[PDB]
RNA sequence: CGUGGAGGUCAGUGACGAAGCCUAGACCGUAAGGUCGGGUCGAACGGCCUCUAGUGCAGAUCUUGGUG
RNA sequence: GUUCCUGCCGAA
RNA sequence: AAAUUGUUGAAAGGGAAGGGCAUUUGAUCAGACAUGGUGU
């Protein structure tokens, strides 16, 4: 009980927002909540507070991580879905990041098959710049976007697709 | 060499109104060319009488287009003014091609509103011939954008931009891919040095160029997405340059490249553009391409805000923060901005007591980007920084003032604020932070009491968007507070302008007696 | 190594690539000294001039038809 | 060429930003440097005629603090 | 110890 | 106040960070004769 009390407390630790080690914290949260499947009220309380904390973060990879965890914790603990029928999720459905929006939509719809486990180091700002400058080299322009299946295209790159299919010309190089 | 006489101009005008011929047009245009090139350079004509010169300018700009139209009457096609096919049109087209850059020189030499209006009107009646050229149509749109960019008279800028709309909306094909480029390039390089004088003018320039991007849903997406990417390149160049050890260009002070007004002007103009295109009414239940650029713009802005968490550039953070708040207000996108604000609440200015108090003037947070090293660690600067910060929190959490999700949007913030309030030493800051805390709790209670009567769950988006549509946003405890605060801010700015304006008036008095 | 043999021709000395000798200008009165020598000389507004004066100098220079070497300086950047 | 001192002078320059400093930017001079642009700076100072002071480095004995 | 830059005249 | 030390955050990289050279692929900017006249 004391451990879960301290975890529920540390979820409101302000320093967590700027912590490099948020991934370890994500894994620890997943393991803890998985191990506590019997206490339905406690795990539901963690889910609510997790969304509370997520609403005020800037790191996308962490937020996608929490959403993926919640999706998976729903499988082990289906009673978590009762909260959606018995409020915060509306904000993440309207999140600026397309990937976060898709993850939230999948969690609400329950459509889990189209989710790969989010990977830290992806969705980070430097990675977005590396895509957006079009010169990664282990490029976005090199791939031909005239013919890519719409659903196949990842949510993160949709805007890229639009520009290329509008630009024609230097679409594929 | 023929000499301009008040007789000769009178005869040329005499026969202009009745039965003109191409010879007369070339003669008039050559005289016009000499007239406009007198200071800046063989010529068949010589100008000696101010009456003859003024009459030539008058008749040219006001009636040579009329005769040109009468000889080669254009026809309106699909809303566009298009010339017909024929030999006579081609001869007249070369004639307008021999008048165009005299109009360009006049455009480059505009100094007042009425001359701008006359030149622009005469240019207006000569589009359908000059659309056939690209040394002229480009320089035309480049020059009037130059006038729209450099004029200090709001009426001249209004005239230039109204011309840009009227000509652009007619044709949309040759010009529109150049108008947008020229305008936003103005916001890159030929940007006006900021000051309390230029703010309304640059605000008009931005609020105007925003409309042009919105006209063409697809083509705007083609343009802005490229130019915003240019910004990202600089953004990526400075981050790498500062971080890496290479002594190529200014590893330590690379902020100069990106922490400039021109760059902030860029990121503000883009937020305005997307906000304009993404408004709910213009959306009209129809997705627009510009919405997909919201994510790139937000990523760039957030990447700029966090690149330096130093007091010297807190004003820069505030401006982009207001821009993001505007974007979220118009589009409804959820921007996380509280993590940034609370992350600055650990600084040495928001936390440590003031060291000096020279009693300098209050800092112009709205119209400046930098602290200037004298306001650092001062009572005035801390008191003004916090004044801005508190109102920014008020705005951001006033966006969701009437939403059902506000309670849980408030809880993590009230807890963290009480943590900071209980540990912060500065008395004035704790008082201001406190006020926001209790009003946040109050609006949380308000929304809770209004939500206890709700039968639909979170999944029903339609009803969730209908919650308290009857209640005005300003009637909520955080609205009713912050709205009043906004007035208490807005009036202040007014009294600044209604003061600074008078200073110049007073200044004018002095040159009257000099 | 610098030396006198490298000296430039007198007819081409002190000439910008535009072909105009640069002359410093502080106010309108000093601008008007270059009224006719527009071919030989081009004006250059001093560093210490305020923005309000620079627009007046530019307007008068355009009226006189004298080339300004550094316009859009402190009214635009670079 | 550059640095100060004084007299005279430009009805000089200045919050619409003076002086100082930086500027792998543009122009000029063979060069010492000069002018402009930008940055920085945030309240006064500069150009010019005269007389008067007055140009950047090297190295040793070692000394002190501080770090092994 | 060296002695801002350029130039000039010049033994033995 | 410099000089110096430590925690936290971002980035790059590899056992050092590191440069110069070549090729490769790209992105992005500037690029007048507004040629004086005549002719149908
Ligand atoms: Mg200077
Ligand atoms: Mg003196
Ligand atoms: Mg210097
Ligand atoms: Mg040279
Ligand atoms: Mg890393």
């Amino acid at each position: 009980d004391r451990y879960y009390r301290t975890l529920y407390e540390s979820l409101f630790d302000p320093r967590l927002v700027n912590s490099s080690k948020q991934g370890i914290y994500l894994n620890l949260l997943y393991k803890s909540l998985k191990q506590d499947a019997l206490n339905v009220e406690r795990v539901e309380a963690f889910v609510k507070r997790i969304l509370q904390v997520c609403s005020h973060w800037l790191n996308v990879g962490t937020i996608t991580g929490f959403f993926f965890l919640l999706i998976q914790l729903a499988k082990t603990v289906p009673q978590i879905k009762n909260l959606l029928t018995n409020w915060e999720i509306n904000n993440f459905i309207n999140h600026f990041h397309p990937t976060v929006k898709t993850y939230a939509n999948a969690y609400v719809t329950g459509e889990t098959e189209q989710i790969a486990k989010p990977d830290l180091g992806l969705f980070t700002l430097s990675h977005f710049l590396d895509r957006f400058v079009y010169r990664s080299a282990k490029p976005v322009n090199t791939e031909d976007w005239l013919t890519k299946k719409v659903e196949d295209i990842k949510p993160e790159d949709k805007f890229f697709y639009q520009y290329f299919t509008t630009k024609k010309t230097a679409d594929g190089k | 060499k023929i000499e301009l006489s008040l007789k000769l101009v009178r005869k040329w005008k005499k026969q202009l109104h009745d039965s003109p011929s191409l010879k007369l047009l070339r003669n008039i245009i050559s005289a016009f060319k000499v007239a406009v090139n007198l200071n800046k350079e063989d010529y068949k004509y010589a100008i000696t009488d101010e009456k003859a010169f003024h009459e030539l300018m008058f008749m040219v700009l006001k009636d040579v287009p009329q005769a040109i139209q009468k000889m080669a009457p254009y026809k309106i096609v699909k809303g566009a003014r298009t010339l017909p096919n024929g030999g006579n049109v081609s001869r007249v087209s070369s004639i307008v091609k021999s008048h165009a850059g005299s109009l360009l020189i006049l455009l480059n030499d505009i100094t007042n509103t009425e001359t701008a209006a006359l030149v622009l009107h005469s240019v207006n009646e000569l589009m359908p011939y000059l659309l056939s050229y690209r040394r002229i149509l480009k320089e035309l749109i480049k020059s009037i954008v130059g006038v729209w960019s450099t004029t200090r008279e709001l009426e001249t800028q209004i005239a230039s931009f109204a011309f840009l709309i009227n000509t652009t909306k007619e044709f949309k094909k040759s010009m529109l891919e150049t108008t947008l480029k020229t305008t936003y390039s103005t916001f890159i390089k030929s940007c006006r040095k900021t000051n309390m004088r230029s703010m309304p003018l640059i605000n008009f320039q931005k609020n105007s160029a925003a409309e042009l991007f919105g006209i063409d849903e697809v083509l705007g997406y083609q343009v802005g997405f490229e130019y915003i990417r240019q910004l990202a390149i600089h953004l990526r160049n400075t981050m790498n340059a500062t971080t890496k050890k290479s002594s190529k260009i200014n590893s330590a002070e690379a902020y100069k490249i990106v922490y400039n007004w021109q760059f902030c002007h860029s990121l503000d103009f883009w937020s305005r553009v997307l906000s304009f295109a993404c408004q709910p009414e213009k959306e009209n239940g129809s997705e627009s391409p510009l919405r997909q650029l919201i994510y790139p713009l937000v990523q760039v802005t957030l990447g700029v805000i966090r690149l330096i968490p130093t007091p010297q550039f807190f004003p820069l953070r505030f401006y982009l923060i207001k821009s993001l708040i505007r974007l979220s207000q118009n589009s409804g996108v959820f921007i996380p901005i509280y993590p940034l604000l609370s992350e600055i609440l650990t600084s040495t200015a928001f936390t440590k007591a003031p060291k000096k108090s020279p009693n300098l003037a209050a800092f112009d947070f709205e119209h400046n980007i930098k602290c200037t090293q004298a306001y650092l660690n001062t009572k005035i600067y801390q008191e003004g920084l916090s004044e801005q910060f508190v109102d920014l929190l008020g705005d951001y959490f006033a966006l969701y003032c009437k939403n059902i999700a506000f309670p849980e949007l408030v809880t993590p913030v009230i807890i963290s604020l009480r943590r900071y309030i209980k540990t912060s030493t500065n008395v004035k800051l704790n008082k201001r932070l406190s006020t926001v805390v209790e009003k946040l709790n109050q609006n949380s209670t308000f929304i809770q009491e209004k939500r206890s009567d709700v039968e639909f769950g979170p999944t029903n988006k339609s009803e969730v968007s209908r919650f308290l549509n009857d209640v005005a946003w300003n009637k909520t405890p955080l609205g009713s507070y912050v709205a009043v605060q906004r007035e208490v801010k807005e009036e202040k700015a007014r009294l600044m302008r209604e003061s600074m304006e008078e200073q110049d008036k007073e200044r004018e008095t002095e040159e009257a007696k000099l | 190594q610098p030396k006198i043999g490298y000296g430039s021709n007198k007819k081409t000395k002190f000439l910008s690539p535009s072909g105009h000798k640069t002359f410093l200008v502080a106010n309108v009165k000093d601008l008007e000294t270059l009224t006719m020598h527009t071919k030989t000389y081009a004006a250059e507004i001093a560093h210490n001039i305020s923005a309000k004066n620079r627009v007046v100098i530019l307007a008068r220079a355009k009226a006189l038809g004298i080339k300004v070497t550094n316009p859009k300086g402190r009214l635009a950047l670079e």
